[PDB]
């Protein structure tokens, strides 16, 4: 079994859902009518997940409120409206869906096929010290990596950074910020270890746009394999990163092209709207972010 | 015939659930069959004691009129107007929906801040009993479920005793101190408080010493830790974390 | 054997693998051999629930 | 258990068959990933 | 002459074919059968009741 | 002064962010690359 | 056999595992620039994993 669109979680709790909560606090939608926009706002607010158990909870909460408003309270008939909706569970706490929207240098969004569900986890990423530390210094930029890694994260980020350094000189030789400067890495937790490489494309990314320092091209979340020479290689488990880059309202994505057969099993809804970009090289994703 | 008629007067009082009502007809049953001196007929007579001690539907009656709750909570606690202010909004937006419904609530701040003092004057002011239960650093989930009444010495979990004590079907219990709770490799009881705490499975809630399920439905069970965060993430994030 | 005939015509309705029914009727003829009141009297009972 | 230690009881499945009344149920297993697979005797093995 | 016991071990990579061999010597030798796992066994009594 | 390992990485992030702000400022001073220094902050902070 | 080509220091190796046995490869790769002192002299240090 898969996760649920967020639009289609409406579909289903609107139906095999929403009475049966009716059923539990024994009134009629004659009298306790609750409209799609209320639920579309709760789903949008308060449970971001893949499942429709959290949005259960919230729906179930707001209803034993009404209930309580009944049966000691004032009215004989609660009349949910969306309006209304934050009375009753009090104030929207999340809001901010994508919270950089300018994207400042060095923190790039990625895809993760976490342990239950997907999330599009941030990867972000610093200078720790000045740069110039010895005009003649031949000592490496070294990297330091952080977010409770898995040792197969290091092999990962050595590969990447290595891939990086390739990529400057072979591209723009007047620039030596990596070879010259330390760098902080920071990738948050909650890929499951065995998942773990496939966040590893999303990383190069990241330093890139530390390095020529322009800000990545907005809302452009990504993921894939690198193979330490700019081949990319599948990665699995693609139909719940979609959902949760579609619940992000991400309008473009970049997949290795040997996972086209998996992505059109996909239902035509989840589909619609978006620009995807199958590819094989690395060369044609730096050609996509930056010019 | 003589406990088992008081059981059965108090049968005619307190309706127990129809589930309840056969256990309790076989167990009645059992008990004329035993000798009085038979070491078993002494764990079961107390195993039914135990279960005909719980009340099934009684109810202190709630008050539901904000403005009661409003007067009894300045009576007793000078300003921190803002945990006033939030309390009478969840008991609006429980009254909101008509009939009380669960959600968990936490608090948290210095010791000493008067935080079970003020629990135990909602008690009082939504007029459900009240019964405080302290949960720092434990491991034995056995506590909160008893053992199985064919163990040595067992006797049922905490809840329960609690039901026998505060009398009410519907009480205001109050854990104490989360935050040291003993969440150890041990057995995990806050991994076991999980099913205490959903709104729906304490309806069935069920204990080592006797299987039958008890109905917690109304129960309004309130957490106090001195900082919220060292609660493991599964159940600090379902209650609200008030300061 | 009221426990007994209760459970035998059960046991006449739901049609019970002949070898269980042979060892629930040696079963049977231990708690023939056990004591009304006593205490495994009360598990072996409830065994046979 | 072995119904000779005190408090002895049979496992869940024999009180599912005491609960649904048929010989030939749906039994539903829940959360079989996070079995408890231990030294102590284990049920993730006894399962088998 | 007589019949005699003796022990042996057979020890492979799981699923070689081993208890299969063992029940085709029971048939073998027509000795009766009979498994006996003691896979994370504790119980001492299981040995002497 | 009795550091959660998380200060550790603030504390030199934020001590880099110096190195950057006086020769950002006032280059002609070069106290901070050219000196070593005992920096303590008292604990009693909880680590969030 | 995952690698093909088997770029520079990979090798395959055989293992007598504890079930069957398994042609686990073994890897290995720099950890820090080689020539961080045409003069230097600091054994280069192995780490195992
Ligand atoms: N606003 C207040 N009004 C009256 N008494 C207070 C107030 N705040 C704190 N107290 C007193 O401080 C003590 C704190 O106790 P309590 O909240 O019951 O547990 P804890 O000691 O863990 O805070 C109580 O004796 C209480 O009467
Ligand atoms: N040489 C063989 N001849 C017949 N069956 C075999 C042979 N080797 C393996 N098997 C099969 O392997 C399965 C398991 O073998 P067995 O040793 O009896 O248990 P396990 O291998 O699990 O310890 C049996 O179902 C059996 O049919």
């Amino acid at each position: 079994v898969s996760g649920y669109v967020a639009q289609e979680k409406l579909a289903i709790a609107e139906r095999y859902l929403v009475p049966q909560a009716r059923a539990l606090c024994g009134l009629d939608e004659s009298k306790a009518k609750l409209s799609s926009d209320v639920l579309t706002l709760l789903i949008k607010q308060y449970c971001r997940e893949s499942g429709v158990r959290n949005l259960q909870k919230q729906v179930e909460k707001v209803l034993r409120k009404s209930a309580y408003k009944i049966v000691s309270g004032e009215a004989e008939s609660v009349e949910v409206t969306p309006e209304n909706l934050q009375d009753f569970v009090g104030k929207p706490v999340f809001t901010v869906e994508r919270m950089y929207d300018v994207t400042p240098p060095g923190v790039v969004m990625g895809l993760a096929w976490t342990a239950m569900g997907g999330s599009t986890l941030f990867v972000e990423t610093s200078l720790r010290r000045p740069q110039d530390k010895d005009a003649k210094g031949d000592k490496d930029g070294s990297l330091e990596v952080t977010g409770q890694l898995g040792e197969v994260m290091k092999e990962s980020a050595r590969i990447a950074y290595t891939f990086a350094r390739a990529f400057l000189m072979q591209h723009a030789p007047a620039n030596d910020y990596l070879v010259t400067s330390h760098i902080h890495l920071h990738v948050p937790e909650g890929a499951t270890p065995k998942d773990g490489p496939s966040a590893g494309c999303t990383i190069v990314t990241a330093l890139l746009s530390l390095a020529m320092g322009r800000p990545v091209r907005q809302n452009l979340a990504m993921t894939g394999e690198v193979s330490l020479t700019g081949k990319i290689l599948p990665v699995g488990g693609i139909k719940e990163k979609t959902i949760a880059a579609k619940r992000a309202g991400v309008t473009c994505i970049v997949l290795p092209a040997e996972n086209k057969k998996d992505f059109y099993d996909l239902a035509a809804f989840i589909t619609e709207g978006l620009e995807v970009h199958f590819v094989e090289h690395y060369r044609e994703i730096f050609d996509i972010a930056f010019p | 015939d003589a406990i088992e008629e008081k059981f059965r007067e108090r049968l005619k009082e307190l309706v127990v659930p129809k589930h309840v009502m056969d256990v309790v007809d076989e167990e009645l049953s059992k008990l004329g069959l035993l000798d009085n001196h038979s070491s078993e007929f002494n764990v079961t007579r107390n195993y039914l004691d135990w279960l005909t001690s719980i009340p099934w539907g009684k109810y202190s009656n709630e008050n539901l009129d904000l403005a009661r709750a409003q007067a009894v909570l300045e009576e007793d606690h000078y300003g921190m107007e803002d945990v006033k202010k939030r309390i009478l909004e969840f008991i609006a937006v429980s009254q909101l929906r008509g009939s009380t419904q669960g959600k968990i609530l936490c608090f948290y701040g210095p010791p000493g801040v008067g935080k079970t003092s003020i629990a135990r004057s909602i008690a009082r002011a939504l007029n459900r009993e009240y019964f405080r239960f302290s949960v720092g650093g434990m491991t034995d989930v056995a506590e909160i479920k008893g053992h199985r009444r064919t163990y040595v010495g067992a006797m049922p979990g905490k809840i329960i005793q609690c039901l026998k004590k505060t009398k009410t079907e519907n009480p205001l219990i109050l854990i104490d101190e989360v935050d040291k709770i003993g969440r150890g490799y041990q057995g995990d009881p806050s991994s076991a408080l999980l099913e205490l705490l959903d709104p729906e499975q304490n309806a069935n809630f069920l204990d080592h010493y006797l299987d039958v399920p008890v109905d917690l439905s109304k129960v309004l069970f309130i957490c106090t830790a001195n900082v919220t965060d060292t609660i493991p993430e599964p159940l600090r994030d379902r209650m609200e974390m008030i300061n």
